[PDB]
């Protein structure tokens, strides 16, 4: 098929921080990319091209950590270098919540419908509950660094969390009668896990990506335990994305190349290599038609590629 | 260096 070689968009995101741990970007269901450029947050509608300086951090040596935007796009959750997850509603621009319970910087979000889940430098995930007071309703601790990747699953059935601890942890979706503790622990992959993401047709299937001294993608069935596939990219692998149309992944990777990978679903072959980023890759984030790949770089640029769509 | 620009 078809792959664009070049992107549909080069955005300029001067002063990002080029730090491995950090998810900077997503994109919302109401199509707009919020971006982490160092203390200051900005949304850019795809539609229109209007660009919005959402807020910025009011303390000297305050950055950004982690982006993640609800389900419905009205609310974007912050993660801060002061251990602050900031809830802003952006049709309104203005800070909802800013709810403290961690120690240590917040790297990752992920939500679940109202609860929002967020990761630490600390090795703890919080669950909060938004809606309410006393936001702090869980605590879920099986990392002993910094959780880098934290991805909820599209049915909420399942959490799955990456640390610099070389871990991956599946946690379940309540404690029910016992403590929270993890449905699976895979301790195979040999460097640190960003990259988290669920098949958005299959409610078991997992993949994950390791850093530069691992270098692989393995797809896991959370349910069996086992791992169906371990692939080498040859790199760290930053991110990975599932096209929820073609039966594809893509990756971001680093060294040498600064490219992002297609693969096809299930045999794992690599379909096309997308270059032109000229440091390394940070982050992947798509558009919600599942048309477009934005990917952050380490070279203050954001490439848009329409890597699943002809139109 | 207009931030998010093309």
């Amino acid at each position: 098929r078809y792959i664009p070689s070049l992107p549909d968009r080069i955005l300029d995101a001067p002063e990002i921080r080029n730090d491995y741990y950090l998810n900077l970007v997503d994109w919302s269901s109401g199509n707009v990319l919020a971006v982490a450029l160092d203390n200051s947050v900005y949304l850019w509608s795809a539609s229109s091209g209007d660009i919005l300086q959402l807020l910025q951090m009011e303390q000297p040596g305050e950055y950004i950590s982690s982006v993640a935007w609800i389900k419905e796009g009205n609310y974007l959750a912050v993660g801060t270098s002061s251990a602050e997850v900031q809830l802003w509603d952006v049709q309104q621009q203005k800070r909802l919540r800013n709810m403290t319970s961690h120690s240590a910087r917040v790297g990752s979000l992920s939500w679940n419908s109202y609860i929002l889940s967020s990761g630490s430098r600390s090795g703890h995930i919080h669950h909060h509950d938004v809606r309410v007071a006393e936001h702090h309703v869980a605590t879920l601790s099986g990392h002993s660094q910094e959780v880098c990747g934290l991805r909820w699953a599209p049915d909420g059935r399942h959490l799955a969390s990456g640390g610099n601890d070389n871990l991956v942890n599946v946690w379940p979706s309540a404690p029910g009668e016992g403590g929270w503790v993890p449905l699976q622990t895979f301790t195979q992959h040999q460097g640190a896990v960003k990259a988290v993401a669920w098949c958005p047709w299959q409610s078991n299937v997992l993949a994950t990506g390791g850093g530069t001294s691992d270098r692989h993608i393995r797809i896991w069935n959370v349910c069996s335990g086992a791992c169906l596939s371990a692939v080498d990219a040859h790199s760290q692998v930053c991110s990975i994305l599932w096209s929820p149309h073609y039966k594809e992944l893509i990756s971001g990777h680093g060294f040498a190349q600064n490219q992002l990978v297609i693969w096809k679903y299930p045999t794992m072959a690599k379909v096309a290599e997308l270059k032109g980023h000229t440091s390394r890759v940070l982050s992947l984030t798509m558009s919600p038609d599942g048309a477009t790949v934005a990917s952050a770089a380490a070279d203050e640029t954001l490439r848009l590629w329409r890597c699943f769509e002809l139109d | 260096r207009a931030p998010x620009s093309d």
